[PDB]
This record gives structure tokens, sequence and C-alpha cells, in this order.
């Protein structure tokens, strides 16, 4: 089946342009579909931006007049979005989405790419271990965590033990303050398993090309 | 432009019970060849919207047959015959009959479940952060139901309301609960001045708050 994936810069300065790519696999972009760009703002709000269809015909929302171009490269099986004159109001998650031309069926969306429109500087996070206090480790479960502080822009990715530890995890939405984000994640395991089975939070911040693998050490002798 | 109006804004449903939600369009969506370009989609937490129904009444590819779309003209309905926890999320309608194509504002499906008290955990600043100038104290309030909850921070037994930042997860489909994180940020110097730090959670499972504390400089 058809699979779509967005790529392109995640941070754009005001008055410049966003330029995104959708790579389609599993289907030729010259057959059957309309290839759409759709964005999502804070609040469940979805806006249809436009399409380029299988023959290269295009259509776009009048809400974007003069600012949008949707194009394709059939040799690469990709289609593209350019949105110029951006402002902070264009900060959104951008999705590519194919729907069949004949009936609107088979809709297939990419994972989405965040585009932040801001003058603020890219900043790598500090990743801090959240080790449980002694008195809260004597029960049958124990909670540990990781604090990802001071980064810009979003996103980060966070896993525990390289993704092998996925149950009992809560990763929270980041909070923004002063053009920097802070995120936390908790993980809960059977207390008898720790510290014999170590626990590491793996954080990546693609925009600064930085990764931190922080092992959580107990408080107390290590 | 066509306005797509969804109701209700939110619905809470017990597992195994039906659900029904409505989408009303400001113009008819039938086209000149007999097709109605009305789709329903579901966006699960942290995912893209995904297909459910298309052509007004047709199950889209691979979608569970528990989902039924009905209606014509301007008034459409999505029914779930029996809700599963993984159905939780925001359901959207979409029209492709009239340019420009437009989406409804979304209906959030919440799962109703038995009350659960939070599990509360408090964490001191890391040594690494204390070498830096700042000090964050973190409290997790995990796996509770229903979703309203309150956290109060105390330093040396006195309430601290400044420097607190909270964040909340969406409902979990695995156990239909909610979780919250609260972080109190101070300067390193203010943290090192005081001794005891306390996170208090008040929730409807108990009449008194759940209290977790630590002393700085004790394990």
């Amino acid at each position: 089946r058809v699979q779509l994936q967005q790529s392109g810069p995640g941070l754009v300065k005001p008055s410049q342009s966003l330029s995104l790519t959708c790579t389609v696999t599993g289907y030729s972009i010259t057959s059957d579909f309309a290839w759409n760009w759709i964005r999502q703002f804070p609040g469940n709000k979805l806006e249809w931006m436009g399409y380029i269809n299988y023959s290269g015909f295009t259509s776009h929302n009048p809400s974007l007049k003069s600012r949008i171009s949707i194009t394709r490269d059939t040799s690469k099986n990709q289609f593209f979005l350019q949105l110029n004159s951006v402002t902070t109001e264009d900060t959104a998650t951008y999705y590519c989405a194919g729907l069949l031309w004949y009936d609107g069926g088979a809709g297939s969306w990419g994972q989405g790419t965040l585009v932040t429109v801001s003058a603020a500087k890219t900043t790598a996070p500090s990743v801090y271990p959240l080790a449980p206090v002694c008195g809260d480790t004597t029960g049958s479960s124990v909670t540990l965590g990781c604090l990802v502080k001071g980064y810009f822009p979003e996103p980060v990715t966070l896993t525990w033990n390289s993704g092998s530890l996925s149950s009992g995890v809560h990763t929270f939405p980041a909070v923004l303050q002063s053009d920097l984000y802070t995120l936390s994640s908790s993980v809960t395991v059977t207390s008898s398993t720790w510290p014999s089975q170590s626990i590491t939070c793996n954080v990546a911040h693609p925009a600064s090309s930085t990764k931190v693998d922080k092992k959580i050490e107990p408080r107390g002798p290590t | 432009d066509v306005v797509m109006t969804q109701s209700p804004k939110t619905i809470s449903v017990t597992i195994g019970q039906p659900a029904s939600i409505s989408c009303k369009s400001s113009q008819r969506l039938l086209n000149s060849n007999g097709k109605t370009f009305l789709n329903w989609l579901l966006q699960r937490p942290g995912q893209s919207p995904k297909r459910l129904i298309y052509l007004g009444t047709k199950l889209d590819s691979g979608v569970p047959d528990r989902f039924t779309g009905s209606g014509s003209g301007t008034d459409f309905t999505l029914k779930i015959s029996r809700v599963e926890a993984e159905d939780l999320g925001v359901y959207y309608c979409w029209q492709g009959t009239h340019f420009p194509y437009t989406f409804g504002g979304g209906t959030k499906l919440e799962i109703k479940r038995a009350d659960a008290a939070p599990t509360v955990s408090i964490f001191p600043p890391s040594s690494e952060q204390l070498t830096s100038g700042g000090a964050s104290v973190v409290c997790f309030l995990n796996n509770f139901y229903p979703k309203d909850i309150n956290v109060k921070w105390k330093i040396d037994g006195s309430e601290r309301q400044n420097g607190v930042l909270n964040s909340w997860t969406d409902q979990d489909s695995k156990d239909s609960t909610y979780s919250m994180s609260s972080t109190l940020t101070l300067t390193k110097d203010e943290y090192e001045r005081h001794n005891s730090y306390t996170c208090e959670a008040t929730h409807k499972t108990s009449t008194s708050p759940i209290v977790k504390s630590f002393n700085r400089n004790e394990c």
C-alpha cells in the first residue's frame, strides 16, 4: 500500500518560506491519487492547503492566496510544498495525504512534520535523570524519570532502554517558556528489577544534532 | 466556504456501549455523478488523522466494521456499534464536494472507566542540574481517573505557586487513565537554602490529598 513521509526544515524565520517534501513509496505519484498538503493548528484545527494530482493538475485554498506552490518530481516519486511570507500564524504540523481522485478513498497520511516559524535560536537540551527517593523504592513498583530541559525548537525523541522498555511509560507534552522547551517522561517497573536491570533514557534533538543517553543511577551508593 | 459542524464536542462512553456523533454541512454534499464526498477520520493521540468512512456511507480500506457512516444531503452520522478503548481520540468529518475542502472541528471520544487514584512520585533535582544554576523538582501523578486533579507544592511546609509548570497526557487507550507532570523550578541557590519539598495531589478518589515529600540531602 501507499506510504507517505514528510521531510524538510522544522524551523523557519518569519518572512521566509517553508519548503517541505513528501516521499511516496508503494505507489506511483503519476497514478490515481490527489496528493494533498493539510496542516493542523493547536485545537483540533485542520486546514486543507491544496493538492497536486496524478496528472500534475493543482488546486489550493484561497486562504493561502499567492503564498503557496505545490509541485512534483516524478523521477523521485516526490511532491512538494512551498509556503512563502510565513508568520508565527503558520506554525503548525504539516501533513502530506493522498486520497484517490475518483472517490476520496484510501486516504493515507504521513507522520506529520512540525514547522515552527520563529526568530528564536536552536538550542540543545540538557537531559537530567530523575532518580527515585529512597523511601519510595520499597514498594512493589518503582517510578523513575528523565527531564529534558532547555531546548528549541521541537521536537525531541525520547525512548527508554533503546525502545525495549515501552510499557509503563508516560512522556508528557513539552512546555514552552522564554523560547525554550522542557519535557518530562516517567517509567514504572517492578521494584525488584531495579537497579539490577538498568534504565537509560535516550534523547535525540535532531535540530541540534545532539543525542544524550542518560543512565538513571540510584540515589545512595552506586 | 462550506462549514462542517460536528456535535457533540466531546462524548464519554463505557467500553462495549455504542457511540454516535453528527456532522452537518452548510451545503449539500451530493455531486453531479451521484457521489457524496463525505469522509470520517479518526486522530488517535500522537498520530496523524486516519481514514474511517468515505463516500458518505462506505467503510474505507482496512477499517473495522464496527464503524458505520449514514446520512445524505447535509446531515451525516458516524456510529460505533460497540466502543473499544483504542477508539478514543478525535473524530473528524471532511467534505470534498465544494472547493475549498473543509474539515469539521472534531468530536473527542473519551472512555468512561472506574475511578483510579493517582500514583504520585516526587524527584529532587539531579546533581548535574545543580551544577548549572537552576533546580527543578518534578512530581508525576500517574494513571488516574477521572481527569480533573489538582497539585500543590510546598517548600518547608509553605505553599509555593510561582515557578510551577504542568503538563497532561491524553487518555491512555491501554487503561483509559490520565497522567500529569508538575515541575517546580527554582534557582540552585534557593533550592540549596531550603530543606523539605512536597507535592500534594487532590483527586476525587480520596478526601485528603496524597502527599509525597523528600528532604534535600537525604536519599
